[PDB]
């Protein structure tokens, strides 16, 4: 069980690998600020109609 | 030593003779391609440090939920009148909160 | 006959924790297979698409 | 090391010599075709994660 | 004694070298199979105590 | 029976410090593996990039 748990932490380590990939996504993230405001702007127009 | 200095001179002449057979226009952009794979090597290693940082944060969440488990065992021991087992459970809780503070310190550096 | 009650409970408690370990084994083996596929797919697709697109 | 730098220069010259035999008009759309099969590989793997979620 | 401690260190390194040649995915379920025959050994002995009780 | 209470506590206290040493062992082995990787990556990337760029 203990050695299998050490093997299970290979999946946990793989989760941090996706987190480092996401780090590049944090530099790219400014596009999400314009994307999020845009969907609320047309949604506000749709609600006002 | 004298033969080290003479050796580096003859080796430098041979290295310069090879260096001028390389076309400066073609090899200078090969040097930029090589520098781009150097950045490819750095990004793989940097990402692996992020995984290691998250692994110390996993140990911290395991030992903190293990301390909550032992606190519940201490509560159970006190309702069952077994105060001697409640102290034992509190001693396990203390070693888990003290190692959690070591992992918090490790995580802050990471 | 008081020892055989104790042994019959200990035998049932042993197979109960062997049974628990077997269900845990399958779930842990599944997560490890899934995590191996997620990493390979995400990294392969992201790297190949970005590199080829930029160069071309 | 010095021979790594010299090796990457001679290998880069040879790779550039090959690169200019490829027609830019024809190979640039082959690169877009290649990028379309890259998306074909990603959709198969993504769908397999949905099956794992349902499991 | 000093040579007991040194002996257990060199024996532990050799045992770890062997331990990492064993595939964790295959051997961990062999360990569960082994644990299932351990229960097979216990049930035979327990049943023999019932026969002794009846005697 | 007063000696067996003392021995039963000493046996539990021994395994408690063996248990503590085992958790410490894993955390210390992890830091040593991480530190070995940090040094190699930082030095290799910095030296190779600066030397190649300057020469070219």
């Amino acid at each position: 069980f203990e050695r299998m748990e050490n093997k299970v932490l290979d999946m946990e380590a793989t989760s941090q690998a996706a987190g480092e990939l996401a780090g590049f996504g944090i530099e790219n993230q400014f596009a999400q600020l314009e994307a999020s405001s845009g969907v609320e702007d047309e949604l506000a127009a749709l609600k006002a109609s | 030593g004298l033969f080290d200095r003479l050796g580096r001179v003859v080796r430098a002449n041979l290295n310069d003779l090879v260096s001028k057979a390389e076309d400066p226009e073609k090899v200078l952009e090969q040097a930029v391609i090589d520098m781009q794979e150097d950045l490819v090597q750095l990004r793989q290693a940097v990402a692996r440090t992020i995984a290691e940082e998250k692994r110390t944060e996993q140990r911290l969440n395991q030992d903190t939920q293990e301390a909550k488990k032992w606190e519940d065992r201490a509560k159970l021991a006190l309702t069952n009148g077994e105060e001697n087992l409640a102290r034992e459970a509190l001693a396990r809780k203390k070693s888990l909160t003290d190692t959690a503070a070591a992992y918090q310190t490790q995580l802050a550096q990471q | 006959r008081t020892m055989s009650e104790n042994l019959r409970r200990n035998l049932a408690a042993l197979e109960a924790k062997i049974s628990e370990a077997k269900t845990k084994k399958n779930m842990l083996q599944a997560r490890a297979k899934a995590a191996k596929a997620n990493a390979e797919l995400q990294q392969t697709l992201a790297a190949a698409a970005a590199a080829a697109a930029a160069a071309a």
